[PDB]
């Protein structure tokens, strides 16, 4: 019977260990893909693979519990679990470990982290986990606009006035409330003085004085 | 888990001056205001919200 | 200093590719599906109220001098009226 | 006339809505008496109910189906040479599953991925046979015996129609051969059929290049043999003639480039028609239009065969595009590696013209630093502009670091420190921190080489040692003596060209040399400066304050930076102390290590390595023998001792030791006789010439390496030490030592895996000719670098 | 006193013959729970210690092969062949020199979890002894000599527990070397058949992939077919209590603190305390 | 290791008679583990042989006379020469030898000297026994089609094409003549005959069982020399049976079970098959009676049967063989005569019995 594995199921981390909580959850999965339980096994192997280290197997147990229902009544918890293992690709290494700023670093974990949460916050503006989606967000959009600060800071070490003027450009349109909006803000003018565009360093120069931080 | 997405930097919006309409604020990776109040930090409900029987 | 023109420079180049042939063959008048047909998308433009384009061709050699030849257009709110400034060099 | 107990307890196995209430029997009644015909032979037929069994009247009315068991594992038992992970894949696809209701009906569909998986790599007689186990209802599972078919093996390969070359040369240029001999391993009776579509293309390409442009191939007969040990293929061909190529025509819109593309597709008078050279003018026009900001353009060939005089001519049509520019950079992949690091190896600027030939340059920069293993461009195309591209690399980071902690103690030994700190990225910013605190228990070295890559934005580096020896060996007498050595080091490089780099740099040296033996090559320095003791004893100490100015040249070409496959690097390393220092001297040195491969698979790569040294005194000096030259070991001459080749020096007459209890080396005493007394260790010599030469060999029988970690090669080196500054008129019965003749040579086979958590390099050489004195072992091994 | 100081250089082949033998620990480590099919392991082993007079012991055992993972009904079968290129420098103080053992051979183990250790272990080993006297007029010396090994391994493993398992572990080999002459007295073949027992106390806990094997041991060893013309023989008994450890990682390979001592006979073996460690990071 | 049974073993040897006369001679370079259809033939006791390395000689039926060793199969006259795959079959009928071979070349050599041999190109690879008819040597090669060549110089080249199928078996089926019509057996399983004038109409009967099965690696394939009796058609094939059909170009069919690749022997009302599982049975020309089979050689690599003497005698693979009465099928009479083994089929001809093994040794055991 099915149910004398699931009644021994419910030692999980905070009762047994990292090991036990899996061990007699997997053999009701594949023995029982149609059986009375059949979408609660599959909420349990997500939880129990996020404190684990089990990183890039949860994500491919995340898209199938969208795909083979997507009336859940409470899908709040797996779209906010989606954005929690990009996360945990993030700066959470021996890089960590010493304290060093890792916005420079491939951002294709963090902005796979803002498509899922922003489907949270508008889609299910009431439910339980919508405040801690925007405090995340605020986190992962400045991020995501330091890595194109240290682009332009590359760029006008080296010398480029039209990849420069792109990024601060770029930086404008997709992060204006951030704080590195404002850094790259002056780089941005150093780069029309360094060509003839005296017309253009004048209406950068006339908005930095405009907002005194 | 981390304490870096408390503890950041809040936005805010900067103003264009006469003469610069800024027309730019077009493009993507808003943040809506819902009405946010609720339990943050570590204190979560991480457990799997299992559905009752009627 | 001493390693001034020693040390190896690559070419830095920046803009578009302003070719002097097909630089002289627009005029006022002209719609915006013209000039980006003949010279191309500029590569950067002002967003701030108006609409001028930047044909900016810019190329450095290793420390041999710095050569740039400045093409802004200003288009007009339908787009039909242009500016023509041409700067074969700059100071 | 309606049924009231039609829904029994034996429809609620699997399903309650799909099998018991799957016909709404009740409440739906509508027909009168085909209660039976509606039910029965219309739904309950098809999806997992076999019983057909007549339902009676209304007082003894029972259906009783029996559900089958479902299905629990597949377990394949007896994996003969079969992976399990490539055959239950396909049992997915079609057959069966994990947890899967089977009524009894799969017979097969299990046979479709499995017996006809064996008809695909050749066992045709193959008898498998699926039988259900005894074990009740729940979970019930099967096992699976195996019973394996023919393998795939070849007979003959035979070519029919072949009036120009014979059928032997063809098998040496396919791909699918039939016998190997004792001079390679791979070739032999291996039938695969994605591999008979390989080699038939290299026949049609075989023919193609030697001028026969109208070859065409018939159909092919695969026969087999009956009572099944063999697979016969025969093809049928049917060439044409050898023509000549008449010229090119190129048509289209060149876009301003007519002089560099017609001199480009020039031929040579009474040339033939290449079937290769067509495709190489194909490519080397797109890689010319390329190199202008045409990043996709549209050529085509034409070629007109005229049978007539035997000649043919091709016409391309070149649509050239528009000037396409480059948008954004992007990298993706470095997850422990900044972005800083990757974007100053891009020699194509983001906002300018796509140039291919500056997007191939910073493919290979990035290749030739060590960081990465797989990269690769993936031009995108924006949507909206019709000439942007977004320029992606898609990298895969590297472990770069090694964490060596490998100290014990022992009972009597002591504490012995290992430390071997070792990385060429600290953080992923670039920067090469190497800490190498080998603290023995007398040996105290310690070392901290921290170097800056780019100190500016032009590539100028700058960098750092801290070097402390230590090395007090109060015990041993060969060519040992108490050592103190430290002092610091800088360096600032600075490239020049694409490929060339230079540097130059200060650096302070200290050393002490206190209680050493006296010899011949040891106490010619100490006669030329500083004082003349007497030869008849101990402890006689001496302290040099050097300053030296470290120059250099490297030359890199390499096409990786890990472990290479072609290009030749060239290293130098030379040093001269400032007017004012304790010593006058000079010291160069030089590195070779050229790849070049003789395929075009790049599986035979020759390698060639060439070490050259030289040193002398300024002024006067002589040469002062803790900086010397020493050859042997590994990975310099394999196949002797531990820096064995080289002059031995004289020991001088000696008169005391520490203890002296009567088994001591030390000469002169009553141990032995009572003149200059010879040695057999080395003690280095002024100059040095090592060449060694290698030949990388294919995939040896240890195969699994995934991705390319195990190299096996055989080798042949020579090398020789000889001192330049040996007096021989002083000296008739000792061996010239200034003699640069006295080669040895040694010749044997290396292994070469490079795995991250044992990088270790073992190789068994054997020398054919040595000299006299020289200790020669067979076996070697250490880390490499 | 001529005699027994020649009898050091004929009894090398007593002492070699509990180098070429060895535990599962130092040719495969822990093999349990690899689902490699076929993978070269490194293996580096170096032992020290004055035997009697002051023996300079600085051999250097090392070992490279691969597996072939064949499993039928929990009996797999293994196939693959192994290096001997050990490098004995056993010396004394009076005659000086080194050893070059080089061999090769293959190996056959059908061990599993449920306990069933049963090993055959063949190989051939030449050695090369190169020695350089000074008494008694000897001097240099060479010649060649033979072996040949059947190594036929016992034992069963009971699971008392869910971590803390022993393995009784029994051994018994069979060797075929020869003797060599003299030319400025010399021995014959002898056929050894030294077995060794004891308990094998490891503590594997294999959760999850930090796996630590605290594995004791209390060995000793005995000697069946004891030989009284090397003058004559003697007769010594030796004991091999070893404490071993191992922690495999994906990224730690290493750090095992692999020892063995002993407490009576007139010979040393290894150190008391000591390990190894690596990272690649 | 071993696919499904290993070997049968031998049985108790029986023995009534003296097969004391048998002289070895070694010919050519030996056939090896290669597949061919190299059989001996004989005219006015002349025995014939040749080799894939093309060392064709001839002797004679009591002790061999009249030996030539000619270099058929050399195609090179620099320094040198090379073998160009000689496995076609030796027949002699009409003072010519013809040969077939596997390099499109199909060789005609005399009867006295034995060296003028006039070769023609085809467009495949000659495999079937060339037989004649009127003066026209038919070939069946290995792409399907059938070239009839002129006893002179092969003028007439007349080529019709019947299938092609997919990974197919063998394309050596021997054709037969009957009252002008060629009987010339497929490759997919199709039994035609068509009268050797230019090439008639084929009216091709599917006779195999691979249209039923969905999965067929082998199936659709017939080669046989379909000897008929009162204008009667055997012709069986590979995974069928017997097809007795009628020379009338009729389209009625009736297979029963079990068919080989092997050949058979008609006696009138009496003949005698080979199967795949090699158990020599026994069958009648309408249906069959007493279907008796012999257990006793599982899986032997069995070769074609002959009679001899009253008596059936049959090769095996390592040099045995099995002398089989005719009443029930129980004697047998295992005699060691060669080492290598017997892969092509024995000729019989007015009491001469003719073999040749693996290496090239013909042999004359008369019992």
């Amino acid at each position: 019977p099915p149910n004398e594995i699931y009644a021994t199921a419910q030692q999980k981390l905070q009762d047994g260990n990292w090991r036990q909580a899996i061990t007699q959850l997997e053999a009701l999965d594949n023995r029982y893909p149609f059986g009375p339980y059949s979408q609660q096994v599959q909420l349990d192997l997500i939880y129990a693979y996020y404190k684990n280290a089990d990183l890039p197997l949860a994500q491919a147990a995340i898209d199938r519990f969208i795909r083979l229902n997507p009336t859940h009544p409470n899908i709040d918890y797996v779209m906010y679990m989606r954005g929690l293992t990009n996360m945990a690709l993030d700066d959470s290494a021996l890089q960590g470990f010493f304290g060093v700023d890792r916005s420079d670093r491939d951002p294709q974990h963090a902005r796979a982290a803002f498509s899922d949460f922003s489907k949270l916050v508008r889609g299910y503006p009431n439910s339980q986990y919508t405040t801690d989606a925007t405090k995340r967000l605020v986190f992962l959009k400045d991020r995501l606009a330091k890595y194109e600060y240290s682009v332009a800071e590359y760029y006008t070490e080296r010398g480029a006035w039209v990849a420069v003027v792109n990024r601060v450009e770029g930086m404008l349109r997709d992060y204006p409330d951030t704080q590195a909006t404002r850094d790259a803000l002056p780089l941005m003018e150093n780069a029309y003085r360094q060509m003839q565009m005296n017309a253009q360093a004048e209406k950068v120069a006339k908005i930095i004085a405009a907002n005194s931080s | 888990g981390d304490e870096a997405y408390l503890e950041a930097a809040p936005l805010a919006e900067l103003h264009a001056p006469a003469g610069m309409i800024l027309p730019v604020t077009s493009g993507d990776y808003a943040i809506p205001v819902t009405n946010g109040s609720g339990a943050v930090g570590k204190a979560l409900d991480i457990r799997p919200p299992a559905q009752p029987l009627a | 200093s001493t390693l001034e023109r020693v040390v190896y420079r690559p070419d830095i180049n920046q803009g578009n590719y302003l070719t002097a042939n097909d630089v002289s063959k627009i005029r006022v008048g002209m719609t915006q599906q013209q000039v980006a047909y003949a010279l191309g998308t500029p590569l950067m433009s002002d967003p701030f109220g108006t609409n001028t384009w930047f044909y900016v061709f810019r190329q450095q050699p290793g420390h041999e001098g710095v050569t740039q030849q400045t093409l802004t257009l200003t288009f007009n709110s339908s787009g039909v009226l242009t500016n023509i400034d041409n700067k074969p060099a700059l100071s | 006339f309606v049924v009231k107990d039609i829904h029994f307890e034996g429809l609620q196995r699997v399903a309650v809505g799909a099998a018991l209430l799957s016909m709404p029997v009740r409440t739906g009644d509508t027909v009168n008496d085909e209660d039976i015909s509606n039910t029965i032979r219309a739904l309950f037929a098809t999806g997992n109910f076999e019983d057909v069994r007549v339902l009676r009247d209304g007082d003894t009315l029972l259906v009783q189906v029996k559900e089958r068991p479902t299905i629990a594992s597949i377990t394949f038992s007896g994996n003969k040479s079969v992976k399990d992970d490539m055959l239950k894949q396909n049992l997915e696809a079609s057959g069966v599953r994990v947890g899967e209701s089977l009524d009894r009906t799969t017979i097969a569909d299990i046979e479709k991925g499995l017996e006809d998986f064996y008809y695909s790599v050749g066992k045709y007689s193959a008898s498998v046979k699926a039988v259900v186990t005894p074990l009740p209802r729940n979970r019930v599972d099967l096992k699976l015996v195996f019973q394996e078919g023919v393998s795939a093996e070849i007979q003959q390969i035979n070519i029919v129609g072949n009036h120009a070359f014979t059928t032997d040369e063809l098998i040496s240029h396919f791909q699918l051969r039939d016998e190997v001999p004792w001079w390679n391993v791979v070739g032999d009776r291996k039938y695969q059929k994605q591999k008979l579509a390989g080699d038939l293309e290299t026949l049609r390409s075989y023919y193609l290049d030697r001028g026969y442009a109208r070859f065409n191939i018939d159909s092919t007969q695969v026969s087999l043999t009956p009572d099944k040990k063999g697979i016969y293929v025969t093809v049928n061909i049917t060439e044409g003639d050898q023509y000549k190529l008449s010229g090119v025509e190129v048509s289209g819109n060149l876009a301003g480039h007519s002089a560099e593309i017609e001199q480009l597709t020039k031929i040579e008078p009474g040339e033939l028609y290449n079937g290769t050279k067509v495709t190489k003018m194909e490519d080397d026009i797109k890689k010319l239009l390329g190199r202008y900001g045409y990043a996709y353009p549209r050529v085509q060939s034409m070629p007109e065969i005229n049978d007539a005089d035997k000649t043919v001519k091709l016409r391309v049509n070149v649509d050239a595009g528009n000037r396409f520019y480059v948008r954004k950079i992007r990298f993706e992949g470095n997850d422990t590696s900044k972005d800083a690091v990757l974007r100053r190896e891009m020699r194509q600027m983001e906002g300018a013209w796509l140039g291919s030939d500056l997007v191939d340059q910073g493919k290979e920069r990035l290749n030739r630093l060590g960081f990465f293993e797989t990269v690769d461009t993936d031009t995108q195309r924006v949507p909206g502009s019709p000439d942007q591209v977004d320029v992606v690399y898609k990298v895969k980071e590297r472990n770069t670091g090694s964490f060596n902690f490998g100290i014990c103690y022992g009972t009597e030994s002591g504490v012995s420190f290992q430390a071997g700190v070792q990385q060429d990225n600290w953080l992923g910013t670039g920067y090469a921190v190497g800490i190498n605190g080998t603290k023995n228990d007398y040996q105290t070295y310690a070392e901290l080489s921290v170097t800056n890559p780019y100190f500016t934005v032009d590539g100028v580096s700058l960098g750092g040692r801290l070097f402390y020896n230590d090395f007090q060996a109060d015990d041993a007498d060969l060519s040992d003596y108490t050592n103190k050595s430290y002092g610091t080091d800088v360096t600032l490089g600075f490239p020049i060209n694409e490929y060339n780099s230079l540097r130059a740099g200060l650096g302070y040296v200290h050393n002490s040399l206190s209680n050493m033996q006296p010899q011949v090559a040891m106490w010619r320095y100490l006669y030329s400066m500083g004082e003349h003791p007497s030869t008849s004893d101990q402890d006689n100490s001496f302290k040099t304050d050097d300053f030296t100015f470290n120059y250099g040249w490297t030359y890199n070409k390499l096409d990786r930076g890990y472990f290479p496959t072609d290009g030749s690097r060239v290293n130098l390393t030379g040093k001269v102390t400032i007017p004012g220092s304790d010593n006058e001297y000079y010291k160069v040195t030089l590195d070779t290590a050229t790849y070049v491969p003789i395929d075009d698979d790049h599986k035979w790569v020759v390698l060639g390595r060439t070490r050259w040294g030289y040193g002398d005194g300024l002024g006067g000096k002589e040469m002062p023998f803790y900086e010397n030259f020493y050859a042997g070991g590994s990975s310099t001459v394999r196949g002797f001792q531990s820096n064995t080749i080289g002059p031995k020096a004289v020991y001088f007459p000696h008169q005391a030791s520490n203890y002296d209890p009567d088994y001591d080396y030390e000469c002169a005493t009553q141990d032995g006789a009572k003149d200059l007394c010879k040695s057999d260790d080395a003690v280095g010599g002024n100059a040095m010439a090592v060449a060694s030469l290698e030949f990388i060999t294919p995939t040896p029988f240890i195969s699994d390496k995934y991705a390319n970690s195990v190299r096996t090669s055989f080798f042949w080196d020579m090398g020789t030490v000889w001192d330049t500054n040996w007096d021989s008129s002083q000296y008739s019965g000792y061996p010239d030592y200034s003699d640069p003749s006295n080669i040895r040579m040694s010749a044997g086979i290396a292994l070469q895996w490079m795995s991250p958590l044992c990088p270790l390099v073992f190789s068994y050489a054997q020398p054919f000719k040595k000299y006299d004195g020289d200790k020669a072992e067979q076996f070697q091994f250490n880390i490499g670098k | 006193e001529a005699t027994r100081n020649a009898a050091a250089l004929f009894s090398v082949d007593y002492k070699a013959f509990l180098n070429e033998v060895n535990n599962l620990n130092k040719r495969m480590g822990d093999l349990r729970d690899i689902n490699g099919e076929a993978g070269a392991w490194c293996r580096i082993m170096s032992g020290t210690g004055s035997a009697s007079g002051g023996f300079s012991d600085n051999y250097t055992h090392v070992q490279v092969g691969v597996d072939k993972k064949h499993e039928l009904d929990g009996l797999d079968l293994f196939t693959g062949f192994t290096v001997t290129h050990t490098d004995s420098s056993a010396s004394a103080d009076v005659f000086s020199g080194k050893t070059k053992s080089v061999g090769a051979g293959l190996y056959a183990s059908a061990m599993f979890d449920s306990g069933a250790y049963i090993d055959l272990i063949g190989k051939y080993v030449h050695h090369d002894n190169e020695y350089t006297a000074t008494f008694a007029g000897l001097g240099t010396r060479d010649y060649s000599t033979h072996s040949w090994y059947a190594g036929a391994e016992a034992g069963y493993r009971y699971h008392v527990t869910e971590d803390a398992w022993i393995e009784p572990q029994a051994e018994l080999v069979y060797g075929s070397v020869s003797g060599k002459q003299f030319a400025w007295m010399k021995d014959k073949d002898y056929n050894p058949l030294i077995g060794r027992t004891g308990v094998d106390v490891g503590k594997s806990f294999s959760g999850k992939d930090w796996k630590v094997t605290a594995r004791a041991g209390l060995g000793y060893q005995f000697d069946l077919l004891a030989n009284g013309e090397t003058i004559k023989g003697e007769k010594d008994s030796r004991m091999l209590m070893s404490v071993g450890l191992n922690a495999e990682i994906r990224d730690n390979v290493r750090f095992g603190l692999e020892f063995e001592k002993s407490a009576f006979g007139k010979y040393n073996v290894d150190n008391a305390v000591c390990a190894n460690f690596r990272y690649s990071f | 290791e071993e696919d499904v049974v290993k070997m049968s073993p031998l049985p108790t040897v029986e023995n009534q008679f003296t097969p004391t006369t048998a002289w070895s001679t070694s010919v050519g370079s030996g056939i090896g583990n290669f597949y061919s259809n190299l059989h001996p033939a004989l005219a006015d006791n002349v025995v014939y042989a040749a080799d894939r390395a093309g060392l064709v000689k001839a002797l004679n039926a009591d002790d061999g006379k009249e030996i030539w060793s000619v270099s058929l199969a050399e195609k090179d006259g620099w320094f040198s020469k090379e073998p160009a795959l000689l496995s076609g079959g030796v027949t002699v009928s009409g003072g010519h030898v013809y040969i077939g071979s596997e390099k499109a070349q199909v060789y005609a050599l005399n009867t006295s000297d034995g060296t003028v041999a006039w070769q023609t190109k085809v467009a495949g690879e000659a495999l079937s026994r060339p037989v004649v008819s009127d003066g026209l040597v038919l070939i069946h090669t290995s792409n399907g089609q059938l070239q009839a060549l002129n006893e002179a110089d092969g003028a007439v080249k007349w080529t019709v094409n019947l299938d092609m199928p997919s990974l197919s078996l063998r394309g050596e089926s021997a054709p037969t003549t009957a009252f002008g019509a060629a009987v010339v057996g497929g490759d997919n399983g199709r039994v035609s005959a068509v009268l050797m004038e230019q090439g008639q109409m084929i009216w091709q009967q599917r006779i195999s069982q691979a249209t039923g099965s969905t999965e067929i690696d082998r199936l659709s394939d017939v080669d046989t020399t379909p000897v008929v009796v009162n204008g009667v058609v055997f012709a069986l094939a590979y995974n069928g049976n017997l097809t007795a059909l009628d020379l009338r170009s009729g389209q009625i069919m009736w297979k029963r079970e079990l068919g080989s690749v092997n050949d058979f022997i008609v006696d009138g009302n009496r003949i005698y098959l080979v199967d795949q599982n090699d158990r020599v049975m026994a069958l009648t020309i309408d249906g069959g009676v007493t279907l008796w089979t012999q257990s006793d050689l599982l899986h032997r690599l069995l070769t074609s049967p002959v009679l001899y003497n009253g008596n059936l005698v049959v090769g095996d693979s390592e040099g045995y063989l099995h002398w089989i009465n005719v009443e029930d099928g129980r004697f047998v009479a295992q005699q060691k005569v060669d080492s290598s083994g017997f892969q092509t089929e024995p000729v019989a001809a007015d009491g001469k019995l003719l073999i040749q093994a693996k290496d090239g040794t013909v042999y004359s055991i008369t019992r």
